């Protein structure tokens, strides 16, 4: 399963 | 930019009897960037029914993928891999010896 | 014993030829489960084995949905780091991003991971201690400030350690035939003279599975390391790898020359001799 969250460089 | 040289690897999947189905790999690891040309060959000529796997990489990013095709091997009948890369200056190509 | 699950995004931007290809690729142990390419027909998160395809449609609906949101944001970093190391539209530039968790053999949690790579070197790490970062360069530190303002230490933190291990137990025990299982290798040696005076010793292992395995060659007890060809580990194709080692030798000496295998799937390590 995948991690959710997003998060930009 | 860095670019690392695809390390080529032909061989079957079973070991090789004349007149037994078996597959034909292409392994190409260890590779930068991900943008590779891979083929088999047979008797020179490139063969069309060629399957791969999906993009991946190794613990130090260096790309690899599988290519391959069902084959029924011959005494006659000459394989090989054919790869282009930014790190080769012309296409490689690396047969296929069943005696390794 | 020990298992893995890793998550693989590979991000690559092709100039003037239209938005950046995204390939994921998900993974337990050796064994791909999952995949998702940008320049597919399908646009869903796609099953690789057998033993993940009795999932639900919320999990293929919801790994569709996470994947999209993971290939956007990758396009969206592909342009940031452009602009970190004010690099030109002419070239194509690489992504990658590598996430996962370990448990022992008895399945419990061992270490978690999340790495980031621009262009095939390393970019930004989470440490062992999932707090804290490794940023490779100025402008890796870029983003570690605002990753350290923004928390996502946390975030991950809690999946790592929480959420990645269950799921990768539930992978194992409904894929427990083909992930639970070890195949210990098929080993034997080859020999083939190269010419009147050398002769090329081969020490193969075939039909293996997990991956992880070491060949060496000895010469009276010491090891070969510098003369040795070892080939890269390789899929056969059905499951399972293959390797080999070699050593060029003067013809008379093979009985001096040993292979020793070493693999989870053996009782014992193996020594392979010419006589």
């Amino acid at each position: 399963l995948l991690y959710g969250f997003v998060n930009y460089i | 930019m860095i670019q690392r040289t695809p390390k080529i690897q032909v061989y079957s999947r079973h070991p090789a009897e004349n007149g037994k189905s078996n597959f034909l790999n292409c392994y190409v690891s260890g590779f930068h960037p991900s943008d590779i040309e891979v083929d088999l060959l047979k008797n020179g000529e490139r063969i069309e029914k060629v399957e791969h796997s999906d993009l991946s990489f190794s613990k130090d990013w260096s790309f690899y993928l599988l290519y391959y095709t069902e084959f029924t091997p011959t005494e006659k009948d000459e394989y090989a891999c054919r790869v282009n890369h930014v790190t080769l200056s012309q296409p490689k190509i690396v047969k296929w010896d069943r005696d390794m | 014993g020990s298992h893995s699950m890793r998550y693989f995004f590979t991000s690559v931007s092709r100039p003037g030829r239209g938005e950046p290809r995204f390939i994921a690729v998900g993974y337990v142990d050796d064994t791909q489960f999952v995949r998702f390419d940008s320049d597919a027909a399908s646009q869903r998160m796609e099953p690789r084995a057998p033993w993940i395809e009795q999932e639900g449609p919320e999990y293929w609906d919801g790994e569709t949905r996470k994947v999209k949101a993971h290939s956007q944001t990758h396009r969206v970093d592909l342009g940031t780091l452009r602009g970190y190391y004010n690099q030109s539209e002419a070239g194509s530039h690489t992504v990658q991003r590598m996430y996962g968790c370990d448990v022992g053999s008895d399945w419990r949690f061992l270490r978690g991971y999340h790495q980031y790579a621009y262009d095939g070197k390393d970019y930004i790490a989470l440490k062992e201690d999932l707090r804290s970062w490794t940023a490779a360069d100025m402008a890796a530190q870029t983003t570690k400030h605002k990753w350290e303002a923004a928390h996502v230490a946390e975030q991950l933190r809690a999946y790592l350690e929480g959420t990645c291990v269950e799921w990768l137990r539930r992978y194992l025990e409904n894929g427990k035939e083909t992930l639970q299982r070890t195949d210990a290798p098929k080993t034997h040696m080859t020999h083939h003279a190269v010419s009147d005076h050398e002769a090329t010793l081969r020490c193969w292992a075939l039909s293996f599975y997990p991956a992880e395995i070491t060949l060496t060659w000895q010469r009276d007890g010491e090891d070969q390391t510098q003369d040795t060809e070892l080939v890269e580990t390789r899929p056969a194709g059905d499951g399972t790898f293959q390797k080999w080692a070699a050593v060029v030798v003067p013809s008379g000496q093979e009985q001096r020359y040993t292979c020793h295998v070493q693999h989870e799937g053996l009782p014992k390590p193996l020594t392979l001799r010419w006589e």
